[PDB]
């Protein structure tokens, strides 16, 4: 009894949802009104 | 009773079947050893 073989994947499945914006990210971290370790921001990012 | 004993014999009979299953065999199991331990992933193969 030889080693299992699995039948090779024959094509890619790739989804994501399309036209959503950017993060913006870099545009927050580099606010210049930086809070303190006492009053540390958060903020969420989804959908982007 | 003097020299004899009551005893219940027999007046009339039938024959009446039993069933009884006996396991002589049983599923004969195998594992892949290597599939089963890592699927498809080659990182797991290695390591094992
Ligand atoms: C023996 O038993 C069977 C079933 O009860 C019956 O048909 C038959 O007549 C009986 N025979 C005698 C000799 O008792």
């Amino acid at each position: 009894d030889l080693s299992g073989f699995t039948v090779k994947p024959v094509a890619t499945v790739h989804r994501r949802i399309p036209d959503l914006p950017d993060c913006d990210i870099d545009k927050w971290l580099n606010n210049f009104n930086v809070p303190s370790p006492l009053n540390w921001e958060r903020k969420i990012f989804s959908n982007c | 009773v003097g020299g004899l004993y009551e005893i219940k014999i027999p007046t009339n009979f039938t024959i009446v079947g039993q069933e009884e299953f006996i396991q002589t065999n049983s599923p004969k199991v195998t594992i892949d050893c290597s599939l089963f331990v890592c699927s498809n992933y080659a990182a797991c193969h290695d390591l094992l």
